[PDB]
């Protein structure tokens, strides 16, 4: 399954003036473009090698679309402040996520077009791409206006047409990068706890994509209900890391095995410390 | 390519 | 309308080895709003050349960011990440522990 997704953030900042406006595009959870109103000459920019084949009409049109979007978001921030009757000198956030999930056959799996105001759901295009979930009265007011403007029809045209078409083009152009798999490299560490037992920590490093399953086993039985597990985190070079740990009796460490499952592995890994 | 708000404001 | 405190993880891009060049990472995630102050510290002093990935956000609309710098860890040199955010009562300092 594949996705094209844009993540848009507009932040009002009274007293310094005009909102900070950003726009980050991902293909299959891989960043490939960005826009930042705080650049000295703000414009759409490549953030992956493969998108750089696009002609300058692509970059000029995306720059203009971002700047146009920035205009709408400036208006929306004023509209929201009034509808929620918020104080005039404060900073507020309008977020927007839009995109398409498609199978290999190119069928649209799910289109998204949803907004949040100060961190909570505001309005969201439903999966039928004809109706809106509106969280409160201000967003219900927005929905009535969008219903009589035919917005859903026309956003759905983007999600079913231009979004799928460009995704399909991106997967051809960026095939070697997006479909790459990087297998985890794993090791187990050990540290005596002040309590008198032992922490075994199973590391997975250098893997892509981010989806991974780490489990500890004690003579073949899963210890999910007794393990610690960090949020998967970016290494900064395009790979990810994660670890999982268990607390074990000193002297029984060799009974415990780490299990690493990742799409880049031909067979799951099994590691011990003793 | 990304989506346009097209001055369809909230 | 919700405000969320950031999660903070401090770690190296590769396993630390004394005298070997690496990247020091501070990953801040799950926070709202997006304005955040992140500094990396070497023995308590702010490191100047710290870059960061582009701001993005996840399913629940909360933001995430990676701050990072090039460094060469030594035996005694202490590293840490310092974060300030509107939801935080105090600036938070999370120290780098090389096995975490």
């Amino acid at each position: 399954s594949h996705s094209l997704r844009y993540f848009v953030t507009a932040v009002s900042r009274p007293g310094f003036g005009e909102p900070r406006y950003m726009e980050v595009g991902y293909v299959d959870n891989t960043e490939f473009v960005r826009f930042d109103s705080d650049a000295e000459n703000p414009r759409y920019e490549p953030r992956a090698r493969w998108i750089e084949q696009e002609g300058p009409e692509y970059w000029e049109r995306e720059t203009r679309r971002a700047k146009g979007n920035e205009q709408s978001f400036r208006v929306d921030l004023r509209t929201a402040l009034r509808c929620y009757n918020q104080s005039a000198g404060g900073s507020h956030t309008l977020q927007w996520m839009a995109g398409c999930d498609v199978e290999s056959d190119g069928r649209l799996l799910r289109g998204y077009w949803q907004f949040a105001y100060d961190g909570s759901d505001y309005i969201a295009l439903n999966e039928d791409l004809k109706t809106w979930t509106a969280a409160d009265m201000c967003a219900q007011i927005t929905r009535r206006k969008w219903e009589q403007a035919g917005a859903a029809e026309r956003d759905r045209a983007y999600l079913e047409g231009e979004c799928v078409e460009w995704l399909r083009r991106y997967l051809k152009n960026g095939n070697a990068t997006l479909l790459r798999t990087d297998p985890p490299k794993a090791h187990v560490t050990h540290h005596r706890r002040p309590e008198g037992d032992v922490t075994l920590r199973c590391w997975a490093l250098g893997f892509y994509p981010a989806d991974i399953t780490l489990t500890w086993q004690l003579n073949g039985e899963e210890l999910t209900q007794e393990m610690e597990l960090v949020e998967t985190r970016p290494a900064g070079d395009g790979t990810f890391q994660k670890w999982a740990s268990v607390v074990v009796p000193l002297g029984k460490e060799q009974k415990y095995t780490c299990h690493v499952e990742h799409e880049g592995l031909p067979e799951p890994l099994t590691l011990r410390w003793g | 390519r990304g989506p346009g708000r097209a001055f369809v404001t909230i | 309308m919700i405000q969320r405190t950031p999660k903070i993880q401090v770690y190296s891009r590769h396993p630390a080895e004394n005298g070997k060049s690496n990247f020091l990472n501070c990953y801040v995630s799950g926070f709202h709003p997006s304005d955040i102050e992140v500094d990396l510290l070497k023995n308590g002093e702010r490191i100047e050349k710290v870059e960061h990935s582009d701001l993005s956000f996840s399913k629940d609309w909360s933001f995430y960011l990676l701050y990072y710098t090039e460094f060469t860890p030594t035996e005694k040199d202490e590293y840490a990440c310092r974060v300030n955010h509107v939801t935080l009562s105090q600036p938070k300092i999370v120290k780098w522990d090389r096995d975490m």
